[PDB]
RNA sequence: CCGAGGGUAGGGCCCGUGACUGGGGCGAAGUCGUAACAAGGUAGCUGUACCGGAAGGUGCGGCUGGAU
RNA sequence: UGGGAGAGGGUGGUGGAAUUCCCGGAGUAGCGGUGAAAUGCGCAGAUACCGGGAGGAACGCCGAUGGCGAAGGCAGCCACCUGGUCCACCCGUGACGCUGAGGCGCGAAAGCGUGGGGAGCAAACCGGAUUAGAUACCCGGGUAGUCCACGCCCUAAACG
RNA sequence: CGAUGUCGGCUCGUCGCAUCCUGGGGCUGAAGAAGGUCCCAAGGGUUGGGCUGUUCGCCCAUUAAAGCGGCACGCGAGCUG
RNA sequence: GAAUGCCGGCAUGAGUAACGAUAAAGAGGGUGAGAAUCCCUCUCGCCGUAAGCCCAAGGGUUCCUACGCAAUGGUCGUCAGCGUAGGGUUAGGCGGGACCUAAGGUGAAGCCGAAAGGCGUAGCCGAAGGGCAGCCGGUUAAUAUUCCGGCCCUUCCCGCAGGUGCGAUGGGGGGACGCUCUAGGCUAGGGGGACCGGAGCCAUGGACGAGCCCGGCCAGAAGCGCAGGGUGGGAGGUAGGCAAAUCCGCCUCCCAACAAGCUCUGCGUGGUGGGGAAGCCCGGGUGACAACCCCCCGAAGCCAGGGAGCCAAGAAAAGCCUCUAAGCACAACCUGCGGGAACCCGUACCGCAAACCGACACAGGUGGGCGGGUGCAAGAGCACUCAGGCGCGCGGGAGAACCCUCGCCAAGGAACUCUGCAAGUUGGCCCCGUAACUUCGGGAGAAGGGGUGCUCCCUGGGGUGAUGAGCCCCGGGGAGCCGCAGUGAACAGGCUCUGGCGACUGUUUACCAAAAACACAGCUCUCUGCGAACUCGUAAGAGGAGGUAUAGGGAGCGACGCUUGCCCGGUGCCGGAAGGUCAAGGGGAGGGGUGCAAGCCCCGAACCGAAGCCCCGGUGAACGGCGGCCGUAACUAUAACGGUCCUAAGGUAGCGAAAUUCCUUGUCGGGUAAGUUCCGACCUGCACGAAAAGCGUAACGACCGGAGCGCUGUCUCGGCGAGGGACCCGGUGAAAUUGAACUGGCCGUGAAGAUGCGGCCUACCCGUGGCAGGACGAAAAGACCCCGUGGAGCUUUACUGCAGCC
RNA sequence: GAGCUAGCCCUGGCCAGGGUGAAGCUGGGGUGAGACCCAGUGGAGGCCCGAACCGGUGGGGGAUGCAAACCCCUCGGAUGA
């Protein structure tokens, strides 16, 4: 049956990318934490 | 009239539908239509705020002159009478000697090819606008403004009308199609006649499926709901409401006057409505 | 082939009968009241409508086959 | 052909008196109602009086023992549309007539449906009386309805 | 109570005997035939239907008889639900 | 040494279950150390509205080739979507961008918010919508509308020639639209051909044939032809389209008008370029100088922005055309032609799946297009089958119990059981025929029956031709033939009578409930006069609504028919300028502290002082409520009647042992041999009753009752048969659970149900297939129940606050 | 966090075939004119049967599954809310 992930490039990098983050109070201070704690991607990588 | 249906399905047994007699012509006329943008009843937050809105058919927004006073003078001649998905009055085309096309919402006994015209020293017949206070006493008048240009406010749907009912300094009684009794300033412009489409009322929806049409989505009744949802939600089994009658929202719902103590327009309002 | 009729199925008419129920008639030796006949104690009657234990009442309109 | 009388019918308008309600004034100790009363209304200012407004229904005098209509039935006034009928002339047609089972139409009031309208009145209903009791008669309230449009119903002491 | 699954039915039995039948008896208000009552006896047997979830019970048609109890009101790591 | 402790390691269960669709395999040849599993050939089976083909998501080298087999692959492996390496994706025209706007997002101006931020007309962004120029074939191991070949086309720049008042982000037109039905003419696609081309074949009894088998086209500028779409022409007036206007709008006049004209698209043809089968031979060669024609069927596609009808009344913006303004008119633009210029990104492969979403090479999920043929009335249904693709990544045997899925059954026929649960029966089409009741539609496929194949003969109407033959579609009549049986296989209602509930079609607890629940048209109450009420938000702003009382919000009721009684004392709501109570504030009689004093400071009575509450009324489709006792009639029984207590008032009409009735299987009647259910009655209604509506109601229902007919393995009552497992051998190899175990019965005992204690009985050691009585068997620190001054949801006339409103 | 799910907004797409035969229209009948009736034409509908598609009614299987909701048979809607 349909389950609940159905990838959309689109979709993930208008919700959770880079300049959506950057918008945002909340979205920065996730940046600064993914810094902070040594994250290799600060965003998840999607084609385009 | 109204027409009705042979009984050949279940729900067409009590369906009506409107005459159309009135219609001269089938389509918009393009430069006075733009489109209506549907809410579903969600303001610019998204959050509905006005429930079981949504889903109806596509429609066009017709331009609609409530000034008038915009061409004093100018006659027009009636050109068609169309058809208005947004409002339940028909409306009637007009073509001013300007070359200027306008429509307004259709009287009742307006002919396709008469003439009309706005303004103090306008004939008094159906069709022409004029201020209120140089219309005689008695007369029925609709898309009345409420104050001088601001736009028609009062008696817009199928088949509504004010009266005037007498004159005092600055202002004119009208008893509205409430049946209210309110002063109305002198400078005001009305329509004379009344709003046409009067078997409007008569129409039996027929189905559940037309309300879907009108973009109404079914509403249900607090009774049928939990307490989370609505002051009648809950009880075992069917429940009376065991409490005064109340909204989604708590306030009462059977009687509880609303219209605020303090309104300024008070002192214009002579009497309440009846009935 | 037709064919008495038998069989299967579905209809129509009539008769008898049925828990229970509607009123009717007669009986009269009872209970309640007294609607009508006198102006019958609210003139009567009447079609209809709503009502009341009951006869009845009231409304609307009609008739005189109503006393004074 | 030429005349007449008439609440004959249908539609649109329109006038005045009265009742009720609302507003302003003025005014106070009751008003109302009955055989007599009480309920009711009234100092939160009623009734009675003056002024203004709104609204519905019915049309006083003329009016009669009158008129019209096939019957039901029709009454302020104006206009329009329309029916029946009487008289005079004795001009036209030439028995073209009478009746009428079925049919079709009309058909008071009440009642019904869908809208409207709602002053007065008033079934149902509530109360006060009356009374032995009083699901009545009388009194104070009161909803349908009474009024308009359209569609039904098709009854009557629809009687001379 | 860090779980001992419950009514009734089905299936599968096994046991007790305070015995429903069949076998053996005494007493009888036992003529006979048929019964009544008690004693011995558990070897085997103890039907099919209508109603109701029912156990039970009532009823229909039979029967030699249409027994009553125990087994975690036997039996859900056997079924049903 | 224990914490159902934590991390790790390793056991047991066990050579056990399983090895992932029952579409299926067999043999020969080859390769190799090794072969059921890799390659090749023949045979067999399966899909074929797909299990074939193409595209978009998503995935990201999985593509091709060489060399490999440790691990990955449910076995094997020489093979692979695996390991190593090398190669492979080519565009002005395909898609996206250098174009347009949609919701939405963002946001000059502006507005709002303690901060962070929230909004916001323009503008900008935003596409699978609008707009825009490429078709066919060939080539590679692997790309191709991209390379190549042929034939076409678009834009930009510059130039030349002709023409024109040129010029825009501004004005206008256009772009520009629904649903259902649908005409004409085409094309895609298909069927047939005794005609055209072709390697061959004559088998096994016949056939050298009008034989069999195979193929008989694709693209194509201009021109032309057929069919369609779009579009009126001229003049005069002009105050409107926020400037201007010759444009557009309006008015008038003339001509033209279902003609034409002009314009555009489709289809045909078309110089030219390609393709080209079976079979044979080792992807290619040959067939071949291939032929490339006639007839028929025919779209849902095209002409297209076609036509009609209908109500629910159906985007925008740019490209485009036209108008003019600044300007500029040696320019600029328009048209023709020529030369030049033409960027960025994607392009492999998978793509109903072993490459995507599901931890897996997972029987699940995933949007668009093509989807052949015959037959069955049609069809995308069903059976077979083409092209194409597969046999599902463990096998070999055996022929038990049992399980699954399936076939049949004597006699009976629901006796099964909670229930005909399940399974039978019925089953398409044509014809005949069809009841109560009804809202006149229906009920209705009611029910019930008859026909159904093939052969010959005669014939009817339509389509295409031509008006005929031919082809094709729908038929009809007569006479015959065969079988047990003719929708001969596959797909395809069992029916009827009668109650309850809900009017109806719909909706719902994703994953235990699809219902009588929700919704629904419709009915009523109520709020709301517009900067509406109401809703979200601190606000600004929004929704409501670009609506205006025939409208919008809230509530109940729930098609429709006939109806909807009485109680307003309590609560609610509505009305009430009186009166009572009433806070801050006003007032300041009087009193107090202090100072030598003027003075400073404090307390404070009358009186004035809102909403609210009290009080007076109204109000039920507002919350709600709707009695008891005694007596009385020619026998009894009962009580129309009377009396009396209480109440705010004492349940009306209708219905009633009911989705409600405790006693209860009430009683009576019906049906049955027998009826705790069912239907019909009665009424002492424990505890119906009128919009939490009352009583009915045609039609409807995968709802829930009761009965009958048909038919059956449901049953008496079981039997046989089939395949997939189970069993045996080879390969691979889990799991929960597990204090350790050398783990029998009885009767006792024991914390009260003992393999483990006592007595006695019984018992050689170890397995395999089976069955489930016990190990108070496993699983889950009982959901019930209680306890904890544990939690959370919900209610209210509990408390106390807050928002909101006054 | 609305790539699952719920509702709404914008823009696209899909629904084989068959059946029933409303209004309207035309003709005829009828009447003073009508209503209306009959036939033909017509093609309406939360109409009917049934695929795709959307569901999930009853039963069976599955139950350390093919699957943390699947499979077979049956069944509901299928121009509409
Ligand atoms: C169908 C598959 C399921 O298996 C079931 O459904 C069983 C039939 C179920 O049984 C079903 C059906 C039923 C009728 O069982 C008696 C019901 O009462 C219970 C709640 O669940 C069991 C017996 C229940 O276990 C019972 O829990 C009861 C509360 C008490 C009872 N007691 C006897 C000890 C005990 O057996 C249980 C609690 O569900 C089991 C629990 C340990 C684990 N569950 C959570 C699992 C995950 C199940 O969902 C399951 C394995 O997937
Ligand atoms: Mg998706
Ligand atoms: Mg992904
Ligand atoms: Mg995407
Ligand atoms: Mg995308
Ligand atoms: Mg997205
Ligand atoms: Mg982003
Ligand atoms: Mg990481
Ligand atoms: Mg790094
Ligand atoms: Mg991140
Ligand atoms: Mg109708
Ligand atoms: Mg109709
Ligand atoms: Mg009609
Ligand atoms: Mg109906
Ligand atoms: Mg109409
Ligand atoms: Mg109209
Ligand atoms: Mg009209
Ligand atoms: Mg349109
Ligand atoms: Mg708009
Ligand atoms: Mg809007
Ligand atoms: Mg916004
Ligand atoms: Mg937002
Ligand atoms: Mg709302
Ligand atoms: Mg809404
Ligand atoms: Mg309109
Ligand atoms: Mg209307
Ligand atoms: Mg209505
Ligand atoms: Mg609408
Ligand atoms: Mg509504
Ligand atoms: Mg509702
Ligand atoms: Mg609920
Ligand atoms: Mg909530
Ligand atoms: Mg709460
Ligand atoms: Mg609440
Ligand atoms: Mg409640
Ligand atoms: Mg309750
Ligand atoms: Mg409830
Ligand atoms: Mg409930
Ligand atoms: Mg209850
Ligand atoms: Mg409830
Ligand atoms: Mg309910
Ligand atoms: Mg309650
Ligand atoms: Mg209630
Ligand atoms: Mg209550
Ligand atoms: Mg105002
Ligand atoms: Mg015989
Ligand atoms: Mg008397
Ligand atoms: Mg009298
Ligand atoms: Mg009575
Ligand atoms: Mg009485
Ligand atoms: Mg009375
Ligand atoms: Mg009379
Ligand atoms: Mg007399
Ligand atoms: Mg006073
Ligand atoms: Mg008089
Ligand atoms: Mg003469
Ligand atoms: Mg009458
Ligand atoms: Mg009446
Ligand atoms: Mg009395
Ligand atoms: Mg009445
Ligand atoms: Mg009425
Ligand atoms: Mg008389
Ligand atoms: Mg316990
Ligand atoms: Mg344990
Ligand atoms: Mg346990
Ligand atoms: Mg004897
Ligand atoms: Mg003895
Ligand atoms: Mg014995
Ligand atoms: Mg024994
Ligand atoms: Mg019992
Ligand atoms: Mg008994
Ligand atoms: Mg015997
Ligand atoms: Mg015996
Ligand atoms: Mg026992
Ligand atoms: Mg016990
Ligand atoms: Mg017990
Ligand atoms: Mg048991
Ligand atoms: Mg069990
Ligand atoms: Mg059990
Ligand atoms: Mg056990
Ligand atoms: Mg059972
Ligand atoms: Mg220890
Ligand atoms: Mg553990
Ligand atoms: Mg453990
Ligand atoms: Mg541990
Ligand atoms: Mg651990
Ligand atoms: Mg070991
Ligand atoms: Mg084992
Ligand atoms: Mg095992
Ligand atoms: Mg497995
Ligand atoms: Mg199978
Ligand atoms: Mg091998
Ligand atoms: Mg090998
Ligand atoms: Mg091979
Ligand atoms: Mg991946
Ligand atoms: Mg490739
Ligand atoms: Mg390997
Ligand atoms: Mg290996
Ligand atoms: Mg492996
Ligand atoms: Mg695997
Ligand atoms: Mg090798
Ligand atoms: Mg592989
Ligand atoms: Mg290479
Ligand atoms: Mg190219
Ligand atoms: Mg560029
Ligand atoms: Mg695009
Ligand atoms: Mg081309
Ligand atoms: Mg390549
Ligand atoms: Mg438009
Ligand atoms: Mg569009
Ligand atoms: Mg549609
Ligand atoms: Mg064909
Ligand atoms: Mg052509
Ligand atoms: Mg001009
Ligand atoms: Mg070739
Ligand atoms: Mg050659
Ligand atoms: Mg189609
Ligand atoms: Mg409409
Ligand atoms: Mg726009
Ligand atoms: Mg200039
Ligand atoms: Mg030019
Ligand atoms: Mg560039
Ligand atoms: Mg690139
Ligand atoms: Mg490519
Ligand atoms: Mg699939
Ligand atoms: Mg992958
Ligand atoms: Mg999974
Ligand atoms: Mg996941
Ligand atoms: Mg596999
Ligand atoms: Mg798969
Ligand atoms: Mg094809
Ligand atoms: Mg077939
Ligand atoms: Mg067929
Ligand atoms: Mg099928
Ligand atoms: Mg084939
Ligand atoms: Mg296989
Ligand atoms: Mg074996
Ligand atoms: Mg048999
Ligand atoms: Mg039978
Ligand atoms: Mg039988
Ligand atoms: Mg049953
Ligand atoms: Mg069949
Ligand atoms: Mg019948
Ligand atoms: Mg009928
Ligand atoms: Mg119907
Ligand atoms: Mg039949
Ligand atoms: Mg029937
Ligand atoms: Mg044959
Ligand atoms: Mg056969
Ligand atoms: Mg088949
Ligand atoms: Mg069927
Ligand atoms: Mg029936
Ligand atoms: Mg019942
Ligand atoms: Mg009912
Ligand atoms: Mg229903
Ligand atoms: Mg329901
Ligand atoms: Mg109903
Ligand atoms: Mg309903
Ligand atoms: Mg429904
Ligand atoms: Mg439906
Ligand atoms: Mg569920
Ligand atoms: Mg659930
Ligand atoms: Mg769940
Ligand atoms: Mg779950
Ligand atoms: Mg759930
Ligand atoms: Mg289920
Ligand atoms: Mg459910
Ligand atoms: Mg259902
Ligand atoms: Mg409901
Ligand atoms: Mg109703
Ligand atoms: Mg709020
Ligand atoms: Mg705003
Ligand atoms: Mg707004
Ligand atoms: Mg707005
Ligand atoms: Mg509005
Ligand atoms: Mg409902
Ligand atoms: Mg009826
Ligand atoms: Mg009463
Ligand atoms: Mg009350
Ligand atoms: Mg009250
Ligand atoms: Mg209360
Ligand atoms: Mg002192
Ligand atoms: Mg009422
Ligand atoms: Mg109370
Ligand atoms: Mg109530
Ligand atoms: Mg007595
Ligand atoms: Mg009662
Ligand atoms: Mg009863
Ligand atoms: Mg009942
Ligand atoms: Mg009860
Ligand atoms: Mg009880
Ligand atoms: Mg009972
Ligand atoms: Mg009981
Ligand atoms: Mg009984
Ligand atoms: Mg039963
Ligand atoms: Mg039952
Ligand atoms: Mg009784
Ligand atoms: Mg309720
Ligand atoms: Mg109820
Ligand atoms: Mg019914
Ligand atoms: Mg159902
Ligand atoms: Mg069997
Ligand atoms: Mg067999
Ligand atoms: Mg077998
Ligand atoms: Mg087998
Ligand atoms: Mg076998
Ligand atoms: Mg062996
Ligand atoms: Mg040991
Ligand atoms: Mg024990
Ligand atoms: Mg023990
Ligand atoms: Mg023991
Ligand atoms: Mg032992
Ligand atoms: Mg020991
Ligand atoms: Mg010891
Ligand atoms: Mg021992
Ligand atoms: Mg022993
Ligand atoms: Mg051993
Ligand atoms: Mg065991
Ligand atoms: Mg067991
Ligand atoms: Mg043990
Ligand atoms: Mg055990
Ligand atoms: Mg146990
Ligand atoms: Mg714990
Ligand atoms: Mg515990
Ligand atoms: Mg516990
Ligand atoms: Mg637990
Ligand atoms: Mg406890
Ligand atoms: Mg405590
Ligand atoms: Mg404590
Ligand atoms: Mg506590
Ligand atoms: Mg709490
Ligand atoms: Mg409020
Ligand atoms: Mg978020
Ligand atoms: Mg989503
Ligand atoms: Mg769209
Ligand atoms: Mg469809
Ligand atoms: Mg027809
Ligand atoms: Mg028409
Ligand atoms: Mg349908
Ligand atoms: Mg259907
Ligand atoms: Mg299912
Ligand atoms: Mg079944
Ligand atoms: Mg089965
Ligand atoms: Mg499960
Ligand atoms: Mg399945
Ligand atoms: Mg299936
Ligand atoms: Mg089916
Ligand atoms: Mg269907
Ligand atoms: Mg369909
Ligand atoms: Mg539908």
């Amino acid at each position: 049956m349909k389950r609940t992930w159905q990838p959309n490039r689109r979709k993930r990098a208008k919700t959770h990318g880079f300049r959506a983050r950057m918008r945002t109070p909340g979205g920065r201070k996730v940046l600064k934490r993914r810094r902070q704690k040594g994250r290799w991607r600060l965003t998840p990588a999607v084609r385009k | 009239a109204v027409k009705k249906f042979k009984p050949y399905t279940p729900s067409r047994r009590f369906m009506t539908v409107a005459d159309f007699s009135e219609i001269t012509k089938t389509e918009p006329e393009k430069s006075l239509v733009k489109p209506l943008k549907k809410t579903g009843g969600r303001n610019n937050q998204g959050r509905i705020t006005v429930r079981f809105r949504g889903g109806g058919h596509k429609r066009l927004y017709r331009i609609i002159d409530f000034k008038r006073w915009d061409k004093v003078g100018i006659p027009a001649k009636v050109a068609a009478i169309e058809y208005d998905p947004n409002r339940s009055a028909r409306i009637a085309l007009l073509h001013y000697v300007d070359g200027e096309k306008r429509y307004i919402i259709a009287p009742d006994g307006l002919q396709v090819g008469q003439q009309v015209v706005a303004g103090p020293d306008a004939p008094i017949q159906v069709g022409n606008a004029l201020p209120l206070r140089f219309i005689p006493v008695g007369t029925v008048v609709h898309a009345v403004e409420l104050e001088p240009k601001k736009g028609a406010k009062l008696a817009r749907a199928a088949g509504t009308s004010a009266q005037i009912q007498g004159r005092e300094g600055d202002y004119v009684i009208l008893r509205l199609p409430s049946g209210e009794l309110r002063k109305v300033h002198g400078e005001c412009y009305a329509t004379v006649g009344a709003v046409g489409n009067a078997d409007h009322k008569n129409i039996v929806l027929g189905k559940a499926g037309r309300s879907r049409w009108l973009g109404r989505r079914p509403h249900v009744r607090g009774a049928a709901m939990n307490p989370v949802d609505h002051p009648h939600g809950g009880g075992e089994g069917r429940a009376p409401r065991g409490r005064p009658p109340a909204s989604p929202w708590g306030w009462q719902t059977k009687g509880l006057k609303t219209r605020k103590r303090r309104k300024p327009s008070s002192r214009f309002i002579i009497a309440r409505r009846k009935k």
